[PDB]
């Protein structure tokens, strides 16, 4: 498509527009503070646009996907509040910034992102219009299984259980990359194609695709460090590692073969942005 | 009442030993299992599925949201237990025994809420017509109560409680945001998924709200003892006000 | 026969449940608990119940006077609130404990006084089903002039604003006791009145009876505050003209003021009748 | 600041001094005036004057309300920079000059908010209908606005702050309390005097709190510069879009408060 850059930055600004809007600040204000802190801290609002996107995808109205893109990203913020606490990776620093226990203590930290968390589902089942109950409450099942034992949290746990363990083979690297970043991004598709009004072969795609850029990111990832524990070279070599990458670039971008080339454009160019990227 | 309460307290927790099936991998589930069940149980559970039978519905229908609660209070009592090293949260002397380690406990923490969530939302009979609306509503009720303006701004509060020097208005509070929003939301979802008027649905959130916050106002006493009775009796009074036969008169029995 | 001590005791109970509910805590919780603190720590309630026996007594029920009610005593309570801070009076007992500002700062129990001033006018405003518009209007009206520069406030400062003046003209002490303490119970009566639906001659009437134990139940803060002690009371005439023909005085007001009455049928005025020596005669 | 709205500001002094007037005993109301005009002046009092134009009705209208919003706003001024003894608030920097001393400005600001009300009830027309219907409402949103809600959670909020080490999120929290909840109460009852109908208050009100907010933040600007453009066009914008729906050669001036 022609300015993927001019794309992305549009979602994102209507996106932390509406993050701005949806978490104000009110008492107890530590709680909501620090919610704020790290949810409106800019950043490119992948999942959020993945959500948008999907539901236009299949004549969806990013009105209507706009609460449960909100959703996702709180989600995410949230994860990446927890994951910086003391007991877990103890990172001081985020982006240039203090992480949030530091900034509000511990006990604010895990509450404001369990505040997050509750919250997304609130949101999303209050806030969203323009579709029936059947398909929000089902909408809301879909993130429910996106971020527990079967996804998220899910891929976060054998990461902190495997630290001991360093003899992980692919199949273990590829289950914590599955659950703890292909997870949310097929939640959020898969929400805005069905808020969306999705047929349930399109919905299917669109987790496939998902699914491919999610193990996509993580494998580019680990070849650019190596063209500057466990990595995809370490276990099949960077030549390989590659060739994994384009395959998976490939697949992901058949998924969209069918929807309106036009409406497609978007994903299929941040399928290419997460494979072509020199960082 | 006595085996009543029981009967209730088991087919929850049947239902939700047949839903947290400990497998592969047992290092997610395995948790997951053990700190659901190692949660003391939270009367909002057993007042959900009260008022349900109450407004005439049956049991099962308000199953998948009396285990919702349950989660979320779990969850919620597990990470309000976690050893944090910043002494941000003041160290509450009962202190619990941890099988598992903190990074585990908040991630379970983390997987059992949305659990709830998912155990409502996958529990929608397609043959049932109201089942959409009523749950699309439970789930708003739920997550309402366990988010920044419920229990979670109960939590962060009970954290400014000098004991020695903490007047009970304020305890009061502490105990009407931590557990009386999460009864009330009970009861108030009982009587929802049962098909009750909002007449009843509102009287029957009232009563939660107070009836919490007694519980829980009783929780407090063990620790600091400024137990007054003027207060014990404010509530159950408003409470039983709220009341406008055995299961009409029976919710009676927790303020007695 | 009347039974006063119940009739009263009954009235409280009545009052300090609706004071309780109307002031309930909530965020920002330090500046509610400061307001309940010291408005729900039990005081005798001898405004709130002048409020609802005029009301009573001219038609009126309790239900429509209670918001009315509850405020003088809300305002009240922000009065003495603001009365022992270090600025004014610097006390430390208040109601058998310590005062507000004691408890949570100088700077909590100024704005949740102010908060208790600002409220008493919401909840009449709101509170108050059962009395036209322009009748609600008209009494916050009568209790924003009582508790101003013409009334309450306008005592006081006069009153901190004499701190060395010893030549206290009977002129002066007069315009403290009938602003600093009649003008409130004037209001009182006169809400109630007002609210019940009473002719301008009741108002008139209970206003002038209000008025006179007015002058009353300070010439009593004064014998009280000067014959009990620190303790009992749980927080001047009896000077220029001594203990003793301060007690030659007082009387004159209670039956001048019981005189007023008069105008009513004796069995409705049992009430004023009777909250008017409970009045001159208490123990703090 | 731009010549309509002094306008109108001077008009609100006039209408002040005409119904304040020193008199014995002097030592209530030589306080009682200068205190009034000591406090800044507030937007929330002018915009319930303009409000009321926007939707229709006359400003003179708005006159007892816009003075009440006035000295409700002084009583509150005068009793933030009272010299607390123990040390209770944060003895900030401001130290303003004080004519008075503690005990008679505690006091005035206890004369100055009932006043308010007083006029508000002697406003009431008897060639009027509605009067006491707006009248009334009108001391709902002004007690309100001057609340434990209101202005006094912003006034007690406020002194958690600790000079340049306090969050933007948290001072705008701030002013939206103790200057937002205000002027969106200055708008809502200009609004409604005008006789205005709900969908408009509402926008109105929405304006105000906004425009209160921003304002607020524009003198929290000194106090620490720091407030990067975005806080300020994010409440900037955010009040303007509220006003879409409203035409005419005042329509565009309410716009320019903010723009
Ligand atoms: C501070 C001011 C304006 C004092 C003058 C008015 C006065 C004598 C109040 C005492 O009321 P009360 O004797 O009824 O006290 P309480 O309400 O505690 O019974
Ligand atoms: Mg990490
Ligand atoms: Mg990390
Ligand atoms: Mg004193
Ligand atoms: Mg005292």
């Amino acid at each position: 498509m022609f300015d993927f850059d001019g794309y992305m930055l549009r979602k994102a600004k209507s996106v932390n527009k509406a993050l701005e809007a949806a978490v104000q600040m009110k008492e107890p204000l530590k709680i909501h503070e620090s919610m704020r802190y790290s949810l409106l801290a800019g950043g490119k609002r992948v999942r959020p646009m993945l959500c948008i996107a999907a539901c236009e995808l299949v004549g969806g109205d990013e009105s209507t996907a706009m609460p449960a893109a909100c959703a996702v990203e709180m989600i995410h913020t949230m994860s990446l509040m927890h994951d910086d606490l003391p007991c877990m990776d103890n990172d001081d620093l985020r982006r240039g910034k203090p992480t949030n226990h530091m900034a509000f203590g511990e006990s604010v930290a895990v509450l404001a992102g369990d505040a997050l968390l509750s919250f997304a589902f609130e949101h999303v089942a209050a806030a969203t219009k323009g579709a029936p109950p059947e398909r929000i409450v089902r909408v809301l099942g879909e993130l429910a299984v996106s971020i527990g034992s079967e996804g998220l949290v899910a891929g976060q746990v054998v990461d902190v259980c495997s630290e001991g363990m360093a003899e992980v083979g692919l199949d273990h690297l590829e289950f914590i990359h599955h659950h703890k970043t292909a997870a949310l991004l097929q939640g959020s598709v898969v929400l805005g194609a069905i808020l969306g009004g999705g047929k349930e072969e399109e919905v299917a795609k669109l987790r496939k695709f998902a699914n491919c850029i999610g193990l996509l990111f993580q494998v580019v990832d680990d070849i650019l460090d190596v063209t500057k524990k466990t990595t995809y070279p370490k276990l099949i070599g960077v030549e390989k590692s590659k060739e994994f990458a384009d395959r998976l670039n490939r697949e992901a971008q058949e998924q969209l073969l069918h929807f309106h080339p036009h409406r497609a454009a978007p994903l299929i160019a941040l399928a290419n942005y997460i494979a072509y990227r020199d960082n | 009442m006595q085996p009543y309460w029981a009967a209730i307290e088991a087919d929850i927790e049947r239902y939700l030993k047949k839903s947290i099936t400990i497998r592969p991998p047992e290092t997610v589930f395995g948790p997951m299992h053990h700190l659901t069940f190692a949660a003391p149980a939270t009367a909002a559970s057993t007042l959900c599925l009260a008022a349900c039978e109450l407004v005439g519905g049956d049991r099962s229908q308000a199953m998948a949201a009396a285990a919702a609660i349950h989660l979320v209070h779990a969850a919620a009592y597990v990470h309000e237990h976690l050893p944090l090293t910043d002494g941000s949260r003041p160290v509450s002397k009962p202190a619990i025994q941890h099988k598992y380690g903190p990074n585990v406990e908040l991630l379970t923490g983390d997987g059992i809420v949305p659990f709830g969530f998912e155990l409502l939302a996958g529990s929608v009979d397609p043959a049932r017509t109201d089942d959409p609306d009523r749950i699309l509503r439970v789930i708003i009720e739920i997550s309402r109560a366990g988010g920044p303006e419920g229990m979670i701004s109960g939590l962060h509060r009970e954290e400014e409680i000098v004991d020695g020097n903490t007047s009970l208005d304020f305890i009061e509070y502490v105990c009407k945001k931590k557990y009386g929003e999460m009864h009330a939301c009970g009861a108030a979802c009982g009587a929802i998924l049962g098909g009750a008027a909002e007449e009843e649905i509102q009287k029957l959130r009232n009563f939660g709200l107070y009836q919490g916050t007694l519980r829980g106002m009783m929780e407090m006493k063990n620790s600091h003892q400024l137990i007054d009775e003027n207060i014990i009796g404010k509530l159950k009074e408003l409470a039983l006000e709220e009341l406008g036969g055995k299961n009409a008169e029976l919710m009676s029995s927790l303020v007695a």
